């Protein structure tokens, strides 16, 4: 009954992370919509909003800061806010693999459009359970 | 649809309504076709930096001390603090929306090609 | 329908971790209530309770431990009891570090339980900007 | 309505990782059962399957290495689902260290299926406090 | 509303219970007004430590080694276990509930100023030095 999203990362293609309707575990259903890669809530509701990211990594030669974050362009409020983000700096050439998992619940107007991304997606890891998800209460 | 300025009364799609300014948060809707939304100024440590039927303001950013930065502009209710790098400094962009402030290169053994700038480093010819 | 909270830190206040709820984009609804920094459940039920913060630091002068928990504080018993917990050392030019923690998980809880998210060191947290320190309550 | 599971680590049985559910602010409900310290799933279905464990240590005397890993064995083979490794050791003051490891995903799964999570070092693990080891399902 | 001591019956809203002890766990609630709550006594390796209608009891804590902590006192059905230092050392906390024992200062040139407490270490003044 209830709208639902749950969409995965491109894994073909690298250096962006675009997410993807038709896939692994992948699933848009009852009003969920997905453009521009942003998802698009189809009624005013409550709704859980996660994310997941995989960062991979060979040693730090230079020195970096992965950011990951969720966050809601609103018809009340026409601004890209944050509603979830996170830094991690994983620098230890020792291999190293760090992940980045956002949730919470959130009150979302018919057409708000939420959108999840990283900084680098060249670090991200193909294998998936790089996910983007939302589910109305 | 409703006019510019405006937006769809949520309890009832005849009444259409006047969006409030930045510096306020709609703390109810319009009565009805004439009259005015009842929105309110942001409290201290909030803001809101558009037209907006928002239900609340939006927080206040607090700027990066850990990546040294410092405040050009205090928060208010109609905008966000805004954050930057002292003089002799440039802006090293991670993210969209995460900057570290770095000391602008001297040019040592050699002669400064472009000026420093604020979000770059001096190109610099050694 | 069912009660649901979102509240997120407060910035204006550093040394001390305070939950708001009147803020875009936080959430207090069907009989969720926040009183004395505590989200206080409504009715008997399972429950999704979860908790982000991210912790920043400038190098590594001294050695730090940081702590995040979550905890109830049951009608049933009345004491602090941990719920979720986790502890992180992020210490050994002065490069700057972010560690964030991310609690989750699901329970069984009474009317008028009250949970409580805090941290050791709120000094250590990261205020900067939004979306980067949360603690929220789901019905099932 | 949907199948929900949350298990604490045992304290009481150092060397082991031990699931239980009999406790308090632990939880298995709507067909969750935990039988041979194995989550086991009531109905085919998508769901979050979670875990978090945190390692200690004092100083680093000897290099060691640390594995946390979830796995899945469907109704007739195991199968991993999450894993992760850490070396938190130099290999080189004893300072204390500490290690948290969480894994989450979303899984199809099938009626029967038992889910375990384990990790190669109990020892290592951290059971003076609650809430710091934990194992979990959520059906979607 | 149950007076001091009580707590109200979930199934029957007019039945008002008595808690159950430090000690023990609500096995079963009172039948009826006048009789007592089946509360038991915890199993080894968990408590209560206080009044209480849990339906289990909570774990008992292990100290941390990993901090060079001793066991004080073993666990017990209405006390959880407690965790301290050995002499001639103190708790240094990191957080309200996280401290580390370390060896008290010796006044290497200097005089002892304050003795070595519990929970802090020895304040310790130097000789002509620094
Ligand atoms: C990182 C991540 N990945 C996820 C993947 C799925 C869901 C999720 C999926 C379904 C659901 N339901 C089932 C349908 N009815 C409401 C609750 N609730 C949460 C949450 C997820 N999260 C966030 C999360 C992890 C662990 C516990 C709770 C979490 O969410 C928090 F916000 F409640």
């Amino acid at each position: 009954d209830k709208p639902v999203a749950h969409v995965v990362a491109n894994h073909q293609v690298e250096e962006q992370l675009e997410w993807l309707s038709q896939r692994a575990n992948a699933l848009l259903a009852n009003g969920m919509d997905l453009k521009d890669n942003q998802l698009v809530v189809p009624a005013d509701g409550l709704y859980l909003v996660y994310s997941q990211v995989l960062f991979k990594g060979q040693g730090c030669p230079d020195y970096v800061l992965l950011t990951h974050t969720v966050s809601r362009f609103a018809i009340s409020y026409q601004e890209k806010v944050n509603l979830l983000s996170a830094v991690k700096s994983p620098c230890p050439l020792k291999p190293w693999y760090e992940p980045i998992y956002l949730g919470g619940v959130f009150q979302l107007e018919k057409g708000d459009q939420l959108s999840a991304e990283v900084n680098l997606p060249k670090y991200l890891d193909f294998a998936g359970q790089v996910y983007f998800g939302v589910i109305a209460l | 649809v409703c006019p510019q300025g405006k937006y769809i009364h949520p309890q009832d799609n005849s009444i259409c309504c006047t969006k409030c300014h930045k510096g306020t948060y709609l703390y109810n809707d319009c009565p009805g076709p004439g009259q005015d939304t009842d929105c309110r100024e942001c409290e201290s440590g909030s803001f809101t930096a558009s037209e907006n039927h928002l239900r609340h303001c939006l927080s206040c950013s607090k700027c990066r001390k850990e990546m040294g930065q410092v405040e050009i502009s205090s928060c208010t209710v109609d905008r966000d603090t805004v954050c930057g790098c002292r003089k002799n400094q440039y802006r090293h962009y991670w993210s969209e929306n995460l900057f570290q402030c770095f000391n602008c290169s001297l040019c040592l053994n050699g002669t400064v090609h472009l000026s420093c700038q604020e979000k770059q480093n001096t190109v610099c010819t050694c």
